């Protein structure tokens, strides 16, 4: 009875969405930028090629120095490298070795990791004894934690398999806000540069906007025909860019609430794991799981450059805050930094 | 170099070095992945043998090994069956008690959880040691509830005999393009005490094969 | 006059191991990483590579006394080093099939208590009684800094043909008790694979590796030369060519 | 976290005898230790280091071949082993704890030292004030110069400022310039160019009262030099 | 000595 | 049931009142973006050896 009502007000307003946002589309992003001179042709080259773990990389994050970054392999470790010198500084062993996350503080006194174990751990890397020792334990979630993300030294955003999000308190250890709007698993998170609001894409090919400090889903983006691997904000924190397993790329406006971009192409079948964006916003660098990674033109959508080099499949690839260099690991055991 | 880039350099290299002997430990013990339904019965097998994965570790002839089980991760478990891609064996636990059970029958939610994981992309060349668990209900219980109930087109005889080689026949035939993994089937009983043999001369298998992979003549 | 045919066969068949050990050590140099039993497959090529680089230089030497017959002649030196080189190929190879068996019969054992050096260690003494056995020989017959004997080099060319015997003896033994422990009890294995192998790696030592050296080291003494020891040679640089083949390009697919 | 020292006394001349120090609170098997010597009354001086994992041993000239560094890392314990004791030895003998890996803080840490009594190419660090009057509340610059240039080409000068107050230890503030040490009061800067360097004290208290010490750390043998004291 | 080749 | 719908339909009320630019401005802004700050990428333009920590 009321349930089906309910059902024909829900498509209703589904269908007033739909057609509001279709009717503030007069143009493309491809019509308006015809007229720029496009890149040429990137050719980045591998500067550095970090060895040293022995199983499959899941995740990496460069430190806001653009000199440091941190690791997370299956063979239960968390290296912390100086991609300058290609030396590392720490090597933390994990209490479980299933790690699919990790996070670097924009401190950097701080990392996080978390996987199958649906806990988020939290390492102090600067104290009085010289070793890095866990500081806290976060266990809210009752699937596999995604991503993890620091909003601050005391502030963490993690997205778990249980189709949630949690804002957390690191000191008291729970977690403050629950954002439950999702339908699958959340896979991906990305922070805005304002810290004021995030987006997350899960396995029910749906991203969406989540208000940090109220705690609520502003909007909701259903572009995708598959699982959402990947998610990356737009330098400006107006666009973000995502990543699926139907082997495509797509770019969604926030103020516009649709899709400017789709970055396709048809000898690409394979799943995206990984987005990035460069420090002008110009280039969208993607892994993919034909072990390689492919550099995009966002403006025009046409492959500016292939990085090339891998043997396994590219999980994880982030660029410095400064644009020098991005940093692809893939389940080959190998970092590689390009430039 | 530096006197600090110089120090730096030779902590890097120790680093390198328990690395090394952390790895050299970690390709030495044998992984086990524990599947299976809640009363298909895993908690009997790991007590035979000894929220997030639970993690066994346990001994038998000069092998380490250690069981992963992944029941309490009630998510698309297609995002993290790859993490596995590496792994020793499976272990798949069906209780062939559960024929005449239902949630839908039990039975073939195992046969379809057998089908997945069996021919799954990650396991192409993973050995399976499939356990036929509660032996002793199941011959209680055929007497009076016959095996139609879960297999209309039995047509046989209604003793424990037949119907459980019905049973192993059904599981393995599951097994699509049979020639490249093995599955190893044993019919175990509460009281029963025979089962990490089983998994060791399943084990020695996977390793005779291994290092016969790492001599270059596969 | 005739006999050019061989010197070109012994140098086409050479080119082509020179290629393939230089590509098999660059490889594993630093290419890509060597588990315990890469340094085996080094230890080949590094052998495999002087033998064949000293046949092509003694190809090339008279190549140039024949279209420049003003023309300078090699030191006998050189010829003791390739017999180590030689000693060492046929060394690694039975070791090689050695440990493909242990890893069949104590699988446990190979897998969990092998020591992490054993290897390397196995490498360096096969090599140190190999360039023993060739400097001796090299030092009491005529090819180093002194004068010849030759009661001695008898003596001692005998003693490297039962080493000779031996490593061939010690490849059988190995193979075949792989083989009856694969016919026994196996499951998983391809078999026939196992066996094609097992058996090219037996013919490829017996046909090809020991001609040259049985022939150098007992047939001369015992028994012609230009009907048995360039076809000797052809064998044995074969047996060169096709032994990184054998033993690192058929398996990295 | 603390290193304790044991050890030392009067010895004869011409004797041996082993100094040691005893770890408690951190992760001794990755921290480097130095051995450090002052005179009675005059300044420092650098005598020997051990680096983790017991890999490089450097050794001061003056007591090069004379004496043996070694360390017990289950144990804890550094020792340093002394042969035909001169009478140009006798000083207090520092431990210092210091750790290397890229943005570490070297030479944070620092024992209490043992008094030794014996009875009866190196950059030349100068600092060329002595004894400035100082009153509570006023800004205090302390100068050093570097017989050489102290900027590596990684970017990094290896400039270290440390305080010693009267009857205590001395204590890093600076290791590499305007590089504030952890648990040091913001009023303390540092700034310099090559050869060229000095340590700011913006607004002083009457703790920050004592002899500072410049050290490099560019190479060995770590010269230090002769302290400028504070004098209220 | 013995007839080299 | 009746909680889930009636809550999925108080999340798409929200969604709805939402005010919406044309996607001509966004892309606009998007490529005003990427122009100002070209200069200011090395991964765009290639820097010389000298400006490169990676070389």
């Amino acid at each position: 009875s009321e349930l089906d009502q309910l059902r024909q007000e829900a498509e209703q307003l589904k269908n007033q969405i739909r057609d509001a946002r279709k009717a503030c589309a007069d143009a493309t992003l491809s019509q308006i930028t015809n007229n720029i001179d496009p890149v040429g042709r990137i050719q980045m080259r591998t500067r550095r090629t970090l060895r040293g773990h022995l199983a499959k990389i899941y995740a990496m994050h460069w430190g806001t120095d653009s000199r440091l970054l941190v690791s997370a392999s299956q063979d239960g470790k968390l290296i912390i490298w100086d991609s300058y010198t290609t030396n590392k500084v720490h090597a933390i062993p994990l209490r479980s070795s299933w790690v699919m996350t990790c996070a670097y503080a924009p401190s950097g006194n701080y990392v996080a990791c978390g996987g199958l174990d649906n806990i988020c751990s939290i390492y102090n890397l600067k104290t009085r004894e010289g070793n890095v020792r866990v500081s806290r334990e976060l266990a809210g979630h009752t699937g596999y934690l995604s991503c993890c993300r620091f909003l601050d030294d005391n502030q963490i955003v993690t997205s778990s398999g249980d189709t949630t999000c949690a804002l957390w308190d690191i000191e008291t250890g729970q977690q403050t806000t629950t954002f439950t709007g999702h339908t699958g698993d959340v896979m991906s998170l990305s922070l805005a540069p304002d810290t004021r609001l995030f987006v997350s894409g899960a396995c029910d090919a749906s991203a969406k906007l989540w208000d940090v400090r109220e705690g609520m889903c502003r909007q909701t983006f259903t572009g995708h025909e598959s699982d959402i691997n990947a998610i990356c904000f737009f330098p400006n924190g107006n666009a973000f860019a995502t990543g699926s397993d139907d082997a495509t790329c797509r770019l969604f406006d926030l103020r516009a609430d649709q899709e400017l971009m789709t970055y396709s192409h048809d000898n690409i079948i394979c799943g995206i794991t990984s987005v990035s964006f460069s420090k002008s916003g110009r280039l969208l660098l993607a892994g993919y799981d034909d072990f390689n990674c492919n550099v995009w033109d966002a403006l025009k959508a046409d492959r500016a450059g292939v990085l090339a080099g891998h043997d396994n499949r590219v999980s994880c690839l982030g660029v410095t805050d400064d644009g020098m260099a991005v940093a692809t690991g893939s389940w080959d055991s190998f970092l590689k930094i390009w430039n | 170099l530096s006197a600090e880039d110089k120090a730096a350099v030779e902590r890097s290299k120790m680093i390198d070095r328990n690395l090394r002997e952390d790895g050299e430990k970690a390709a030495r013990e044998v992984k086990l992945l524990l599947l299976g339904a809640g009363e298909s019965g895993k908690n009997t097998i790991v007590k035979q043998m000894k929220t997030g994965i639970v993690e066994t570790h346990f001994t038998f002839k000069d092998l380490h090994f250690k069981m992963f089980d992944v029941g309490a991760q009630r998510s698309e478990r297609k995002k993290w069956i790859h993490c596995f891609e590496g792994v020793t064996a499976i272990i798949f636990c069906v209780a062939l008690s559960d024929y005449d059970l239902v949630l839908m029958n039990r039975m073939h939610a195992s046969m379809k959880l057998f089908d997945s994981i069996c021919n799954n992309k990650w396991f192409t060349d993973t050995s399976i040691i499939l356990f036929l668990n509660k032996k002793d209900l199941f011959e209680e219980k055929i007497k009076k509830s016959p095996l139609t109930i879960c297999y209309p087109e039995y047509a046989g005889s209604n003793t424990y005999e037949e119907a459980a080689a019905y049973i192993q026949c059904q599981f393995e035939d599951l097994n699509k393009r049979k020639d490249t993994k093995e599955i190893y089937t044993h019919f175990t009983c509460s009281t029963d005490t025979k089962n990490v043999q089983f998994v060791f001369d399943a084990v020695t298998d996977v390793i005779i094969k291994n290092n016969l992979k790492d001599c270059g003549l596969f | 006059k005739e006999t050019l045919i061989p010197v070109f066969l012994i140098l086409f068949i050479a080119l082509v191991g020179l290629v393939g050990n230089g590509f098999v050590l660059w490889l594993l140099g630093f290419r890509m990483r060597r588990n315990a039993f890469s340094v085996y497959v080094l230890s080949l090529a590094g052998a495999d590579f002087l033998f064949l680089c000293f046949q092509i230089i003694n190809c090339l030497v008279y190549l140039s006394n024949f279209f420049c017959s003003i023309s300078i002649n090699f030191p006998s030196f050189f010829t003791t080093v390739m017999t180590c080189a030689y000693l060492a190929g046929l060394s690694m190879l039975s070791t090689v099939s050695t440990e493909r068996c242990l890893s069949v019969l104590w699988p446990i054992w190979y897998r969990c208590r092998r020591p992490r050096h054993l290897s390397a260690v196995v490498c360096v003494l096969l090599w140190a009684l190999s360039l023993l056995l060739s400097i001796l020989e090299g030092k009491f017959c005529g090819f180093l800094f002194s004068d010849g004997d030759s009661g001695w080099c008898q003596t001692f060319d005998f003693i490297t043909a039962a080493w000779l015997i031996f490593l061939f003896m010690v490849l059988c033994g190995s193979s075949l008790a792989l083989l009856v422990r694969i016919l026994c009890g196996s499951r998983g294995l391809p078999l026939t694979r196992l066996y094609l192998t097992i058996l090219l790696t037996v013919l490829v030592f017996l046909l090809c590796g020991l001609p040259f050296g049985i022939q150098w080291f007992l047939i001369l003494w015992i028994w012609l030369f230009c009907h048995i020891h360039p076809v000797s040679v052809v064998l044995s640089s074969l047996n060169s060519s096709a032994n990184p083949i054998i033993y690192f390009f058929v398996g990295s697919f | 976290v603390q290193l304790v020292e044991s050890g030392g006394g009067l010895v004869q001349p011409g004797g041996s005898r082993k100094l040691s120090c005893s770890a408690s609170g951190f992760a001794f098997s990755s921290f480097g230790m130095h051995w450090v010597r002052q005179a009675p009354e005059k300044g420092l001086e650098w005598v020997a280091y051990i680096s983790s994992g017991s890999g490089t041993i450097y050794y001061a000239d003056t007591v090069k071949g004379r004496f043996t560094i070694s360390r017990d890392d289950p144990k804890n314990t550094l020792f340093l082993q002394m042969t035909s004791l001169r009478s140009e030895d006798t000083a207090m003998y520092y431990c210092v704890r210091s750790i290397y890996y890229y943005g570490s803080s070297p030479f944070d840490f620092w024992g209490q030292g043992t008094t030794l009594t014996v009875s009866s190419s190196d950059i030349v660090m100068t600092q060329a004030t002595s004894s400035v009057p100082v009153t509570p509340g006023e800004s205090v610059s302390i100068s050093c110069r570097s017989s050489k240039s102290l900027l590596h080409s990684n970017g990094n000068t290896y400039l270290y400022w440390f305080l010693q107050r009267p009857g205590q230890s001395p204590q890093l503030l600076i290791y590499r310039m305007s590089n504030l040490a952890s648990g040091v009061p913001d009023r303390f800067s540092g700034s310099g160019s090559g050869t060229a360097f000095t340590l700011t004290i913006s607004r002083l208290e009457a703790e920050d009262v004592g002899v500072y010490y410049c050290m490099q750390h560019l190479e060995y043998p770590l010269t230090f030099g002769a302290g400028t004291k504070l004098e209220l | 000595c013995k007839n080299f080749f | 049931s009746i909680a889930q719908a009636r809550k999925l339909v108080e999340q798409l009320k929200m969604e709805a009142n939402i005010d919406r630019i044309k996607v001509s401005k966004a892309a606009a802004d998007l490529m005003a973006y990427c122009e100002a700050h070209a200069k200011e990428d090395p991964l765009l333009t290639p820097v010389p050896a000298s400006e490169n920590p990676f070389r």
